[PDB]
């Protein structure tokens, strides 16, 4: 299946069926975070998805073609995380991003906590475009989790 | 050996649960793709 949408990344290599992450199929390319797959090939039914591009520092990887996701947070508006937690139905969660300030610029961040295995869930703008992927971030004093809005380059 | 399963359409949800704060954090990103907090 190549139809656009959000997908679970699963493995049977452990106890039962385990969700290791999530990703986005768009324009025939599958997008996830590098740390989910470590760049390994994926199965989609009878088909094989081979890796095409990736970068550990950006923590992104694409399959079957180059990274397609262009959209960026506007720096002003609320966004939605389309969280796909293991064993649980996809759910939209709306939030106003904060900001990671780095030596090389600022990027949006979302202060939402989900189980291991939700990495790669897409963050959307009000137009429904994917402005990045959830699941690379920090643990703060409060002990909670804050994820970068991680976006690639097309 | 990993496989994928469709979980939904990518769409904005008109009346979604609204939550989360908006922290502004100084961070560093290392060569391994790991973020850390600066003070």
């Amino acid at each position: 299946e190549t139809t656009d949408g959000v997908y679970r990344v699963m493995t049977r290599r452990l106890l039962g069926s385990t969700q290791v992450g999530v990703g986005v199929m768009q324009e025939g390319v599958f997008h996830t975070m590098w740390h989910v797959t470590k760049g390994a090939a994926l199965r989609s039914g009878e088909g094989r998805l081979d890796p095409y591009w990736g970068d550990v520092k950006q923590d992104l990887v694409s399959y079957c073609g180059p990274w397609k996701l262009d959209a960026a947070w506007d720096g002003l508006s609320e966004v939605q995380l389309l969280a796909v937690p293991p064993g649980e139905r996809a759910k939209n969660i709306q939030t106003l991003p904060g900001i990671f300030k780095t030596k090389d610029g600022d990027i949006g961040a979302v202060a939402l906590d989900y189980p291991a295995g939700t990495s790669g869930s897409p963050i959307l703008d009000k137009c429904g475009r994917v402005i990045g992927l959830y699941g690379n971030g920090v643990v703060i004093k409060n002990g909670s989790y804050v994820s970068a809005i991680t976006q690639g380059k097309r | 050996d990993m496989y994928i399963e469709r979980a939904g359409d990518i769409t904005w949800e008109k009346d979604a649960e609204v939550t989360g704060n908006s922290p502004r954090l100084d961070v560093a990103l290392d060569e391994s793709g790991d973020f850390s907090l600066v003070e």
